[PDB]
């Protein structure tokens, strides 16, 4: 005997404060591979709407969420990662995918959890003017760990030979800039891309588009939405304090039990709503319908 | 019988494979065709 | 005949060293 | 010195409510009684004994607990970075007031990593003087300045009553800082108060962290008959390192929600037998726990 | 130099990976040198 929810409520985070998403991709200069910025959005409404409206991003993929539930969603930290890159490296910037030589400048977490975007910058960083400011580390007698830059430029002991400040052979310079051209041919144009790294953790999500906030309503199982916490149980008032870190809580069975309201400071209690069990007590059917 | 019990429902906090281990929070999270192999592995899980 | 339950002297001695929220998650997980 | 630590190195892995289970956690832990090193900055009271100064580099490994007794704001700030030089990135922390400004850029002060607050005349008493032994070019890329304003010393000889946990862990160019504050009593090693460390901070730092390092604040009253860095007969701080292993907890919540207290995996065979049981009540009997 | 002769359009395998393709050893290689279309580098795949 299962009692279908009667309403959906959805509580999302209060203020409707856009999120500086236009100066992410379209801005003017990105820095190197070799140091790359970190690009922190907190507290705002991202309404990825213009993220469709805006559409000429060439290459589109994502491990984590998906686009179709990215607007009706949450997160609690995001942080964006703008460069620019070979043509044929385009493809290197995938978790795990080893590069021949993308992996000195930079790597992605095979734990990765967020969805990168890619889009040809050839109308903007490819001029006359040989943008020879754009460089990439080539060698390194080791490679990097996902999220770690190497901005330091020291002299290459290749050959196994200390060649102090001097570059000759087997000493090379490592920070050797991009080769490129404008109006080059298609595997040589510079490609313009930037990553963003949901921190899906279970914090308190401040990086989301708005949704109706509905009023609270106890003792009514409802299909509740909670920055993408889709149960459907009753609600109450919990006795126990809950943390004034997250809104989220657990329990033994990893379905969650007490939570706390994004906007009222308020905590809540989640029960799957009444649950029993029918049992059709029959008599022979050759002697009766009535159970 | 107790204590079989009391572990039966600890698997429900596994993983399985799946990057999650609640089914409101894979179909949160990624589409049908793509939530469908992670349901299908928690699905393979939780009845063996 | 002293208790509601016609039980015993001795069948009153088992039934309290057995003694048989958690059900509630029991009940809840089907 | 060397001590045993009783009660130390446990943190929310991940903050969630947890009413009253008995989880177990893999994270980078500190085992229980360990060698956990004692750094008494005492004012060396007599003629004969060498000045106690504690300002060492200690190798970093990938996790580092801290303790700082503390009863008078002694003790402020932490450095990290690969090898603090020009070519490596160095964070800091400084503690001049309630406001807790911070940065990340490399300033090489290799000689002096100290910090100066001397005994201003104007209305003396108890005044901070030098929160700036920054001697280099920033270049720096990370920043962020908390300012709430109360200012704060309260100079004196009594016991050690106060002591923050902190927890250094690093993982994908990510750093995390765990915190919990609690009134000690003992002067001469930690007490037996248990506790766990909330989260407070983190910050994307993408360096390669490989040393340690640490802030004092050495200057006296002026009517000391000399020069009062060299000469300093009132400091007593003292601060504790434990490096971080990776371990297998248990952590055992309550009612309330909080972790009271906890068992390791490889403390004991009992411990080993309590992690494995889960639970604190192992009857009579020959357990199998490992190989 | 395999890693620093780094101007690989489409780079794809199918059995060990780059990342251990330094740590580890063979008993025999052959190559197949050869030129194709453009829209014919997506098709020496396996089973395409």
């Amino acid at each position: 005997f299962r009692v279908q929810p009667t309403e959906s409520i959805v509580r999302f985070p209060n203020i409707t404060n856009l999120c500086p998403f236009g100066e992410v991709f379209n801005a003017t200069r990105f820095a190197s591979v070799y140091a790359w910025n970190r690009k922190r959005i907190s507290n705002c409404v991202a309404d990825y709407s213009v993220l469709y409206n805006s559409a000429s991003f060439s290459t589109f993929k994502c491990y984590g969420v998906s686009p179709t539930k990215l607007n009706d969603l949450c997160f609690t930290n995001v942080y964006a990662d703008s460069f620019v890159i070979r043509g044929d490296e385009v493809r290197q910037i995938a978790p795990g995918q080893t590069g021949k030589i993308a992996d000195y400048n930079y790597k992605l977490p095979d734990d990765f959890t967020g969805c990168v975007i890619a889009w040809n910058s050839n109308n903007l960083d490819s001029k006359v003017g040989g943008n020879y400011n754009y460089l990439y580390r080539l060698f390194r007698k080791s490679n990097l760990k996902p999220f770690e830059r190497d901005i330091s430029t020291e002299i290459y002991q290749a050959g196994s030979t200390p060649c102090n400040g001097v570059e000759g052979f087997n000493c090379y310079f490592p920070l050797q800039s991009y080769g490129f051209q404008p109006t080059n041919g298609v595997g040589y144009q510079p490609y313009r891309v930037v990553v963003l790294s949901f921190e899906l953790l279970h914090a308190p999500a401040t990086v989301c588009g708005p949704k109706k906030s509905t009023n609270l309503v106890k003792n009514k199982c409802v299909n509740f939405n909670f920055n993408g916490l889709t149960g459907t149980g009753v609600l109450t008032e919990s006795n126990k304090k809950f943390l004034p870190f997250q809104q989220f809580g657990r329990d033994i069975a990893d379905t969650t039990d007490a939570v706390r309201d994004p906007q009222t400071l308020e905590i809540l209690d989640i029960t799957p709503c009444s649950f029993g069990g029918v049992s059709v007590i029959t008599p022979g059917t050759n002697t009766s319908n009535q159970v | 019988n107790a204590q079989a019990l009391n572990t039966l429902v600890k698997q429900l906090s596994s993983n399985f494979g799946a990057i999650s281990s609640v089914l409101n929070d894979i179909l949160s999270r990624l589409d049908p065709p793509e939530a469908e192999v992670q349901i299908d592995r928690l699905i393979t899980g939780r009845l063996q | 005949p002293s208790k509601p339950s016609k039980r015993s002297f001795i069948e009153d001695l088992l039934f309290n060293k057995v003694t048989l929220d958690l059900i509630c998650a029991q009940k809840f997980n089907g | 010195a060397y001590t045993n630590s009783f009660t130390r190195g446990v943190y929310y892995p991940d903050k969630v409510f947890r009413s009253s289970v008995l989880h177990s956690t893999q994270d980078l832990f500190l085992p229980f009684f360990s060698n956990v090193t004692w750094f008494h900055a005492i004012h060396v009271s007599g003629t004969n004994g060498t000045k106690r100064f504690d300002n060492p580099v200690l190798p970093f490994n990938d996790g580092v607990y801290f303790a700082s007794t503390e009863k008078s704001n002694i003790i402020r700030g932490w450095i990290f970075g690969t090898t603090l030089d020009s070519k490596t990135q160095s964070l800091l922390i400084v503690n001049n007031a309630t406001n807790v400004v911070i940065k990340v850029c490399e300033f090489q002060f290799c000689n002096d990593p100290f910090l100066g607050v001397y005994y201003h005349k104007n209305n003396k008493s108890w005044m901070e003087s030098e929160f700036r032994v920054y001697s280099s070019a920033n270049n720096c890329t990370f920043e962020y300045v908390s300012q709430p304003f109360l200012m704060d010393l309260e100079g004196k000889q009594g016991n050690f009553k106060n002591l923050r946990e902190f927890v250094f862990k690093n993982i994908d160019g990510y750093f995390k800082i765990y915190s919990k504050h609690t009134p000690i009593n003992l002067v001469r090693d930690l007490p037996q108060g248990f506790s766990a460390l909330e989260p407070l901070v983190d910050l994307p730092i993408g360096i390669n962290i490989t040393r340690f390092q640490t802030l004092l604040a050495l200057h006296r009253s002026y009517l000391t008959p000399g020069d009062s860095s060299s000469g300093w007969t009132a400091g007593a701080a003292a601060y504790y390192v434990g490096y971080l292993q990776p371990r297998t907890f248990l952590l055992k919540y309550n009612e309330n929600g909080t972790i009271t207290d906890a068992v390791d995996c490889a403390l004991d065979p009992l411990s080993e037998t309590k992690c494995t049981l889960k639970s604190f009540t192992v009857e009579k009997g020959i357990y199998q726990t490992s190989n």
